């Protein structure tokens, strides 16, 4: 018998984003190619099937630093992370390549989806 | 607020 | 020109609670009158103005227990916990009293006007 | 997916 609030979730991850963009109570820096970004492991983990299998483990959930694999492009992983905390891909024709890839390795499978799709179009 |  | 996913920040809020649930990542304790609720700080302060400005504070923001006022009520506050994390609010006759009060100390505005209005329809 |  409970009532809900739509714009809920919506709300939540927009005082999320706010907090990035603050730096607040992030926990984690994810190295990509020597670039790094700050995150919080709660929200990679609810995002990620990657973050969430990494923070799941009893020896990575302690380590204030993750590097991801020299093939991971830092221009994908950025588009994505501002994905995870806006609902907002940034897809275009010169980045849709690498977005895949990476949408790939951090198990974003949505993600992945669209990215396929998109491809399909223009062949 | 809606009924879910 | 970003494309956006109408569900992803209903399916984050969802893996948030499913963390929760496990306790998964949660980093501090709640306590009111001797209950105590674990959760995530990021969650509370999304949802919260005073989960805001007390993980916002340079002291506060490294406590893993924070008690509240010993006037608020253990099931109200589990009503609004769960809310956070679902959107979902389990309003009834016997507990809107409590959660209006527990709303209006948490400063969940959104909550307070609903309670508002379902007391208004009543009298 | 749409344009928001
Ligand atoms: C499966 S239970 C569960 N519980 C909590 C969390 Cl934080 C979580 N995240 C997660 C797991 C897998 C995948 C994603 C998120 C996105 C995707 O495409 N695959 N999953
Ligand atoms: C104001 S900027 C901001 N930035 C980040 C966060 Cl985590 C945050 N939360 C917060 C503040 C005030 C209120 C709520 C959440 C719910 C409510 O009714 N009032 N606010
Ligand atoms: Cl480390
Ligand atoms: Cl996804
Ligand atoms: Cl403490
Ligand atoms: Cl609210």
């Amino acid at each position: 018998s409970c009532i809900q609030f739509t714009r809920h979730a919506s709300d939540v991850l927009l005082n999320l984003n706010r907090l990035r963009s603050r730096d607040i109570l992030t926990d984690v820096v994810i190295v990509v190619s020597r670039e790094q970004f700050r995150a919080h492991k709660t929200v990679l983990m609810a995002c990620s099937g990657l973050f969430y299998s990494i923070f799941t483990d009893q020896l990575k959930c302690n380590l204030s630093v993750i590097n991801l694999d020299p093939e991971i492009n830092p221009e994908g992983f950025c588009i994505l992370l501002d994905f995870m905390y806006t609902s907002r891909l940034n897809l275009r024709e010169g980045n849709i390549m690498a977005v895949m890839a990476t949408a790939m390795y951090l198990q974003m499978e949505h993600v992945v989806d669209t990215c396929r799709k998109f491809i399909k179009a223009s062949e | 607020w809606v009924i879910p």
